């Protein structure tokens, strides 16, 4: 329909090493 | 030899135990079967608390007043332990001995965590998942990366309040492109 | 023997490009299903060097067939655009009774061969590419049968074995089979992996496939022992580091590998 956007802001979520991530085959450490 | 004293133990014989903290006790310390179960419990542990460390302040500093019972409840509700994971520890926290500490700081951290998880793990043609809360008209959106400069991006999007809030406590729909410009309607948290 | 580096995070592209220029890597192995929303042409213009594909979540054994056909359809444009040296995937349980395993399960080599065979034959047809399948870093029992399992899978379906030398020493350290038991597979294999491992938090006597440290000596000593059946024209070995990805630690291992397989 009609989406009225007025503000976007990024949310930090922890990740892998330097974060902002992706999958991998290694087991957790 | 043997992963348990006097017994060969294949990984298939242990899959029902791999997301059950209490199962660790079924094999003696020092046998490879015992460690294997633990290796996998610590995998769940880290997935919850490395990402949402706000849980660790509540109750005990190793979180296993929250971790152990939630895992037992997840199995009873037959959750898939998919991306909706963090939202389900939220739903458990709602009826918990620690129902207090349900900060909107921490509920948005948990929904953000489940938006990021969808963006990292989902392998469908969709590129976005949006989450709507029961008490707000804000959306949380998880985006799969479409360049190599950045990974997944989760966003808090503020809107005017004209679109229907989700009927249940949380609501979901998905986006087939990097364009937000239609409302299909809320669907239920996918379990 | 060309030497590669795994590429799973876009943020690590400046690091991969510079190791490409010092000549520390000759190719680069993309965890390709992590970039299936990055335009295929844009992916191709980021790597001067050739690339290889590693697939994490096809779930080709357990997935619904129509889900797998769609995954193949969406992944074929990337094979056409980047024209990789090889395509590789995993043999493991990803779920049990519909619930995800956060630490993947080792398949039952005896009980499950026929279902893996049927699905590997199909999966290779749907991609239109040979697929090399990776052995598991065994912790508990049953993995003594993996070498025979992988050879039979290759004879029966034409698949390759992406032999993870490091994963095989993890199994050996966990009372699995000797790394020597794989010489048959190594002789027929063209594409290899190696990464770091670590001990389990609660027991250092079991070895875990973490890809977060430097190469251990038994890992390097096993590359030296079997260098004769690993090196061949066209062979590749990918160094994998998934945590603590700093330029100095990685360069130390990439140059330790070229110390075993010189140019
Ligand atoms: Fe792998
Ligand atoms: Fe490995
Ligand atoms: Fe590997």
């Amino acid at each position: 329909m009609k989406i009225v956007i007025v503000k976007k802001v990024e949310i930090q979520v922890a990740g892998r090493t330097g974060m902002r991530c992706a999958s991998s085959c290694g087991a957790k450490s | 030899a043997g992963a348990a004293p006097g017994r060969q133990v294949k990984d298939s014989e242990l899959l029902a135990r791999l997301a059950d903290p209490a199962a660790r006790g079924d094999f003696p310390p020092g046998c490879r079967a015992h460690v294997r179960i633990d290796i996998s419990i610590r995998a769940y542990w880290h997935t919850l608390f490395d990402i949402c460390p706000g849980l660790l302040d509540i109750a005990d500093p190793d979180g296993m007043a929250i971790f152990a019972p939630f895992m037992d409840w997840a199995r009873r509700e037959n959750l898939t332990m998919g991306w909706s994971f963090y939202i389900w520890v939220g739903r458990w926290l709602a009826q918990s001995p620690w129902r207090e500490r349900l900060d909107e700081e921490l509920t948005q951290a948990l929904l953000s965590a489940s938006a990021a998880r969808w963006a990292v793990l989902d392998r469908s043609a969709d590129v976005g998942v949006v989450l709507g809360r029961r008490g707000s008209d804000d959306w949380i959106i998880g985006w799969k990366p479409n360049t190599l400069a950045a990974g997944r991006r989760v966003e808090l999007v503020s809107l005017d309040g004209q679109l229907p809030r989700p009927a249940e406590d949380v609501g979901v729909f998905h986006l087939a492109g990097y364009e937000l410009d239609s409302f299909p309607g809320w669907l239920a948290l996918p379990r | 023997m060309r030497i590669g580096f795994n590429f799973t995070l876009g943020e690590t592209l400046p690091l991969v490009r510079q190791l490409a220029q010092e000549g520390a890597i000759d190719y680069c192995e993309l965890l390709i299903d992590n970039f299936m929303q990055v335009p295929p042409q844009e992916l191709a213009e980021a790597f001067d060097v050739p690339v290889g594909f590693h697939i994490m979540f096809s779930r080709f054994i357990e997935s619904d067939e129509e889900q797998l056909r769609d995954f193949a359809a969406r992944l074929r444009p990337y094979i056409e655009a980047l024209r990789p040296l090889y395509v590789s995937d995993h043999i493991a349980y990803f779920s049990h009774q519909g619930r995800a395993l956060y630490h993947l399960g080792e398949i039952d080599y005896a009980a499950d061969y026929e279902r893996v065979r049927a699905r590997a034959a199909l999966w290779q047809s749907l991609l239109g590419q040979t697929i090399h399948f990776e052995n598991y870093p065994s912790i508990v029992d049953g993995g003594h049968a993996a070498p025979a399992f992988f050879q039979r899978l290759a004879r029966d379906t034409g698949a390759g074995v992406l032999f993870d030398v490091s994963n095989a020493v993890c199994a050996w350290r966990n009372d699995g089979p000797e790394v020597a038991a794989w010489r048959g597979v190594m002789a027929g294999a063209s594409h290899f992996h190696v990464g770091g491992y670590a001990g389990a938090f609660i027991d250092e006597g079991v070895t875990v496939d973490t890809h977060d440290r430097a190469l251990a000596q038994d890992t390097l000593d096993s590359l030296r022992r079997h260098r004769d059946v690993l090196d061949k024209p066209g062979a590749t070995i990918t160094y994998e580091r998934d945590e603590n990805i700093d330029i100095d630690g990685v360069r130390a291992d990439l140059l330790a590998l070229r110390a075993i397989f010189p140019r």
